[PDB]
């Protein structure tokens, strides 16, 4: 059987409408994409032994990203504009894992992602650590691709 | 032929002859150890390698 996919190589591509060039930014800690369907349980009168689950509404999670405090990229300059309320532009994000050669084995492809939260790491006098800042986006739809679905 | 003024420049130094000045005075000790310079280490990895 083919070997499963490990989780320490990944590219992320962003495409805003403010910014003319699509840019690719390296992260440390992409959190993880959930997708819940939100059923509800109904209880019938004469039926006491089975359950009844009724499908309603697909809920998508959130894209939480982590990287170090490095030079100003086109994405930390873009969260600065949205969190100062100077723009409300959102982007189409493409996230993909890479195998041993270079090849994309799975792709996640988020749509209309909106920057909603910046979170700075701690400043501590005895710490021995890189200052990590936490970024967080809310998207509208999600569409996973690739050969390793 | 090595002429021991060259030993004072080229050869290494042994450990048994040392003096310890402690503040404003010298105190004769037998051993002395632990004068290290040690650093911690900070790392960072991202998904591109």
């Amino acid at each position: 059987m083919s070997t499963p996919a490990v989780s320490h190589r990944f590219l992320v591509n962003f495409l805003f409408n403010n910014i003319p060039n699509p840019f690719d930014i390296a992260f440390q800690r992409i959190s993880g994409l959930s997708r819940t369907l939100e059923v509800s349980q109904h209880r019938e009168g004469g039926e006491n032994v089975r359950n009844l689950w009724l499908a309603e509404q697909v809920n998508h999670g959130s894209l939480v990203l982590e990287r170090g405090v490095m030079n100003a990229s086109p994405l930390t300059l873009q969260f600065d504009r949205v969190l100062r309320r100077e723009s409300t532009q959102w982007a189409n994000v493409v996230i993909m894992l890479l195998n041993e050669l270079s090849l994309p084995v799975t792709t996640w492809t988020l749509s209309h992602a909106l920057p909603v939260r910046w979170q700075m790491g701690d400043l501590d006098a005895g710490s021995n650590q890189v200052l990590i800042n936490t970024l967080e986006l809310r998207y509208q739809d999600m569409r996973m691709l690739g050969v390793k679905l | 032929a090595i002429t021991a003024d060259d030993i004072a420049v080229q050869y290494p130094i042994p450990t048994y002859r040392f003096i310890v000045t402690l503040g404003d005075e010298q105190v004769p000790f037998t051993s002395a150890s632990g004068l290290d310079i040690n650093f911690d280490t900070i790392e960072y990895r991202d998904g591109t390698g």
